[PDB]
Formats: C-alpha cells, structure tokens, sequence
C-alpha cells in the first residue's frame, strides 16, 4: 500500500475530510472558517469533517460543517492541473481545540531537500495515514514527468518509489516546518519508481488566498 | 457495442476517491471502480443506468 504509517491520534489537527456521502478528498484548515484543498476535488455540495481519525466510526471529537462557498482558482486547468487549488468557506466557524487546529500558510517557498509530513486517508479508507518525505529538486521532478511540470507544482517523495500519496489523499496537506507547502494533486500511479507525487506549490498562492478570504 | 466499452476502467493521475461506473465486458455488466477526479475516459459513468444504456449493447 501507500508505504506510510498510521498517524498518532489527532497528531494532525489541521487535517480535514471532504465528504459528500463518503470520503473523497482531504483538505487543510487555515483559519476557523476556511479550508484549502485541490480544485479537482470540486463538488457542488460538500460536508467538511474535522477532528477525525477513523472516518468510519463516530469517535466523539469530530465536528461536521457544510461548505457555504466553494472557490476554485480562476486559472485552474482541468487537463494540465496547473493551479490545482481551491478554497472552501464553512457555513459557520469551527471550535478550535487540541484536536481541531489551523496550519500556517508559507512564509516563503521551502527549498528542495526540506523534510515534510504528508497526511491523508488514501490507504477502504479508515485510519489517517502519515508519511515523512522530502521536497525534491525541480530538475528531478521535470525529469520524471517530461513537459508536464509547471512552476506551480513541486514533487515530494522518493525517486525509487515505495512511499507516496494515493487516491483518497487529494487536497490533503504537505507540511514542512509548521507551514503548508503543498497540496496533494496528482502522479502517475502511486509509489512507482521514477514517478513521485506531484503537489500544488502553495507558496505561489498566499496572496490569492489572503485576498480571497478578505473579499468573501 | 462502442469500443470504449471494452477498455478497462481508468483511474487517472489525480488522487481523489470518486466512485464511478464502467462497463465490464468480461462480465457483461456495469460495476464500480475508483476514479481519481481528472482526465476521465469514456468508460466512466455517474450511474449504472447511463453505463448500461451506452454500453449494454
Ligand atoms: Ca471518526
């Protein structure tokens, strides 16, 4: 499978599950009223579930909130996946605690080699999974995906494969040194050699995110 | 029947987990598979009804 390990219960408090009858994508809580995810995770109706660990059991720490507004990046390309980022405004503020918390937006772009934490239920998803992986140099990313990588994408993982994010993880976070540096987006297969996961480079969208939240 | 009905289901490069229907030629019936969320192929339907109408033969 994924090649990761089960995260410690509620050790990733900013992680959310997007649900429209069942879990289909992940996301990250950036403030008590907004969630950031991937644009290809768009659906007209979305329920955000916070404080989750085992998505198949009512554990008692979860908060269920419906999305009030769903805003995709205006330049999202469904074919190339460039600008694969989306903002979701919750119907009401969530209650922040030890199991439901926000993750900071990047102060700058993390350099290649930076170790990060990728999380998601991408595994019959059940427990939240974790993976420690480094941001790869852009040249290696480009070499793995000839002519498919734009400057708004970054590869995270291993060129030998073995560990990677997979279906069910889209929209999820890639956090490095306490900042959200990436959003699970795509890849050819999962954990295959010479094909690490490709992620949306969040540091290129901080202003868009901040400006959008301010106007909505 | 259409040729795309005989092609295996295509998850795609995206990592979402969306349940879609595809015509299984070898079983003569529509079943479900995990669609990644992008670059879908034609043997991908939002319902069994649409899948059978199009690929039922
Ligand atoms: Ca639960």
């Amino acid at each position: 499978d994924k090649g990761g390990y089960t995260c410690q219960e509620n050790s990733v408090p900013y992680q959310v599950s997007l649900n429209s009858g069942y879990h289909f994508c992940g996301g990250s809580l950036i403030n008590d009223q907004w969630v950031v995810s991937a644009a290809h995770c768009y659906k007209s109706r979305i329920q955000v579930r916070l404080g989750e660990h085992n998505i198949n059991v009512l554990e008692g720490n979860e908060q269920f909130v419906n999305a009030a507004k769903i805003i995709k990046h205006p330049n999202f390309d469904r074919k190339t996946l460039n600008n694969d980022i989306m903002l979701i405004k919750l119907s009401s503020p969530v209650k922040l605690n030890a199991r439901v918390a926000t993750v900071a937006l990047p102060s700058s772009c993390a350099p290649a080699g930076t170790q990060c934490l990728i999380s998601g239920w991408g595994n019959e998803p059940d427990l939240l999974k974790c993976l420690d992986a480094p941001l790869l140099p852009q040249a290696d990313c480009e070499a793995s995906y000839p002519g498919k990588i734009t400057d708004n994408m970054v590869c995270v993982g291993f060129l030998e494969g073995g560990k990677d994010s997979c279906q069910g993880d889209s929209g999820g976070p890639v956090v490095c040194n306490g900042e959200l540096q990436g959003i699970v987006s795509w890849g050819y297969g999962c954990a295959l050699p010479d094909n690490p996961g490709v992620y949306t480079k969040v540091c290129n969208y901080v202003d868009w995110i901040q400006d959008t939240i301010a106007a909505n | 029947r259409p040729d795309f009905c005989l092609e295996p289901p295509y998850t795609g490069p995206c990592k979402a987990r969306i349940i879609r229907y595809f015509y299984n030629a070898k079983a003569g019936l529509c079943q479900t598979f995990v669609y990644g969320g992008c670059r879908a192929k034609r043997n991908n339907f939002k319902s069994a009804e649409d899948c059978m109408r199009t690929c039922g033969g």
